[PDB]
């Protein structure tokens, strides 16, 4: 999916998936590193930067 | 996790065991019923450094005492736009390696979540 | 067949350069210490140390060094300077993370070790390639270099390195400082395996070409010197003083201007370079006036002087003060080495320079040590003000003692009869 940033995040990009009542799980950290405990069903998914001060997630994707 | 009458303080205490909190950054975020996942405050227990968001401004405070492995995110007023499940996540000290690997991590180890209401 | 090569220049204009580079080393962590303490999360003492480190590494290995360079010659102490600089400059990129401030203090211990090496050659490096009628514009370039490293590594390392608080966005600007440095370092280190020769094809020098056709011994005839023995704990007193001041400046800058890390290392530029031009002037009207003992006394009491003017005006809130009472006691300060160290040339004319020199040298980095740990110690306690009357005192006893020197001129006495 698309996460496009107002600012210049630098492949700080991570991807979460959120399945209804349960904590989200890492899928795709440094915005191209596939995370193996998660590697890659049907959930919200999160983009998220980790490049400033404040940590931002996206709007949400179900 | 627990029941609060609006106006008041609240501490939500994180714990942590396989890995030194000092090691890592600790994160709190928060996601109410519809309105998906929002970053509130993190910590690196060994600097003491924190991070915080614009939503919170005064409010809320996050700390540590990394010597029993746990983090705190502690309230002081609170709203009913301050009620939602709020998890635990850790990042990793990103090392300064300029372009070869570059690596930026990610939380990988979430928390089960608390709910606050 | 006496002749001067032109690699007579290159061989300097290198040393000169990796000579400057293990200088900006030396202040790489003092010009910034607010912020590796934040960093590392440790005290000011222990970022001091990082200064402190090279003062003594050099008092041990002052003598080993010399040997070495005796016994293995001048390209060997080049090759072993160049490396162990480069070779500290790229161990210091693995401390990149709050909790390793063991591997910077090892870099940093490395690089003080080449620091040894570096200070040896100058004089030695001139001898061997120059002409006697430029053994002192050599000697005064490869000095130049290092002092040329000192004033850089106060002002670039604030520059590159901003005061912020998140760890691993300090951690990248600190990388960056690391990497350019590692990278000189070794750029200049395989230099050096290629530019440095051993010796001219010929002599330059008609002394040169005479020598090559014990030091300890000497160390026991300067100790029944007392001219000699006042005038080491005297150059010592304000040397040291010099290098606590340097180690110091970011802690007492901040203290009094919080937030000016960029001019704290513009003040410490300013002490350095208008200590050029002291050491400029000073050896310039020496050599030319001949009068030792009065040109040190009066170099001496205005270190005193601009010391009282730097202590007693550094709270009046106006940084531009401390620009002009930095610069002229920095004038004064580095404008008194030139004088030691020919005022101990001459009051020991039969022996050899360079155990004066680095008895004058050992004597510096003793108290430049003393120095840095009491006065920190005042400061961390008892406020700037009372660290620098603490400096004010120990260049009044200097000065005090500078005046008991009796002018004993034996290289004036020996050399026109
Ligand atoms: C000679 N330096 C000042 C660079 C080091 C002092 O120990």
């Amino acid at each position: 999916i698309t996460c496009r940033a107002s600012q210049s995040v630098s492949s700080a990009v991570a991807w979460y998936q959120q399945k209804p009542g349960k904590a989200p799980k890492l899928l795709i950290y440094s915005a191209s590193s596939l995370y193996s405990g998660v590697p890659s069903d049907f959930a919200t998914y999160y983009c998220q930067q980790s490049y400033g001060s404040l940590v931002t997630f996206g709007q949400g994707t179900k | 996790g627990g029941l609060v009458q609006p106006g008041g303080s609240l501490r939500l205490s994180c714990a942590a065991s396989g890995f030194n909190v000092s090691s890592s950054y600790i994160h709190w975020v928060r996601q109410a019923p519809g309105k998906g996942l929002e970053w509130v405050a993190s910590i690196y227990p060994y600097s003491g450094y924190t991070s915080y968001a614009d939503s919170v401004k005064g409010r809320f405070t996050i700390s540590a005492d990394t010597s029993k492995n746990t983090a705190y995110l502690q309230m002081n007023s609170l709203r009913a736009e301050d009620t939602a499940v709020y998890y635990c996540a850790r990042k990793q000290y990103n090392w300064p390696w300029p372009y070869i690997h570059s690596r930026y991590w990610g939380f990988d180890y979430w928390g089960q979540g608390t709910l606050v209401t | 067949v006496i002749k001067v090569s032109k690699r007579r220049w290159v061989v300097v204009l290198v040393f000169s350069c990796y000579s400057l580079c293990n200088a900006f080393q030396w202040i790489q962590y003092g010009s910034i210490n607010n912020i590796f303490m934040n960093f590392y999360g440790v005290s000011a003492f222990a970022i001091d140390w990082l200064s402190m480190c090279y003062m003594l590494t050099y008092i041990p290995l002052l003598l080993p060094v010399a040997w070495m360079l005796e016994k293995f010659g001048l390209r060997t102490i080049a090759i072993t300077g160049s490396a162990l600089n480069c070779l500290g400059a790229w161990v210091k990129l693995g401390s990149l993370e709050p909790h390793l401030f063991p591997v910077t203090m090892v870099g940093q211990v490395i690089c003080s070790v080449a620091q040894v090496f570096i200070l040896g050659m100058p004089s030695r490096i001139a001898s061997v390639w120059f002409g006697a009628d430029e053994v002192s514009t050599a000697c005064s370039v490869a000095v130049f270099g290092n002092q040329l490293g000192i004033a850089i590594g106060f002002l670039v390392p604030p520059v590159l390195v901003p005061n912020i608080k998140d760890p691993e966005k300090l951690a990248y600007h600190i990388s960056i400082m690391f990497y350019i440095i590692g990278g000189v370092a070794t750029f200049l280190f395989i230099l050096v395996i290629i530019v440095f020769k051993e010796k001219p094809k010929h002599p330059p020098s008609r002394a040169q070409s005479l020598s090559y056709a014990s030091y300890l011994s000497s160390i026991v005839r300067l100790f029944k010197n007392l001219n000699f023995v006042l005038l080491v704990i005297t150059y010592g007193l304000n040397a040291g003083a010099f290098y606590a001041l340097s180690t110091l400046l970011n802690r007492m800058v901040i203290l009094h201007f919080p937030g000016e890390e960029v001019n704290a290392g513009r003040i410490g530029l300013t002490i350095v370079i208008a200590g050029m031009f002291g050491a400029m002037i000073s050896g310039i009207w020496l050599d030319k006036s001949k009068t030792y003992k009065e040109t040190t006394l009066v170099v001496y009491i205005m270190t005193l002087v601009g010391m009282v003017v730097y202590t007693f005006t550094l709270n009046l809130n106006h940084l531009w003060v401390v620009f002009i009472t930095a610069g002229t006691l920095g004038f004064f300060m580095t404008g008194y080495l030139p004088l030691g160290f020919e005022f101990a040339v001459e009051l020991t004319y039969p022996e050899s320079e360079g155990v004066s020199s680095g008895l004058l040298n050992v004597s510096a980095q003793v108290f430049g040590i003393v120095f840095t740990i009491s006065q920190g110690q005042i400061i961390d306690n008892h406020g700037t003000m009372f660290g620098n009357i603490f400096l004010c005192v120990f260049l009044a006893l200097g000065s005090a003692l500078t005046a008991f020197i009796k002018s004993d001129l034996r290289r004036q006495r020996a050399n026109k009869d």
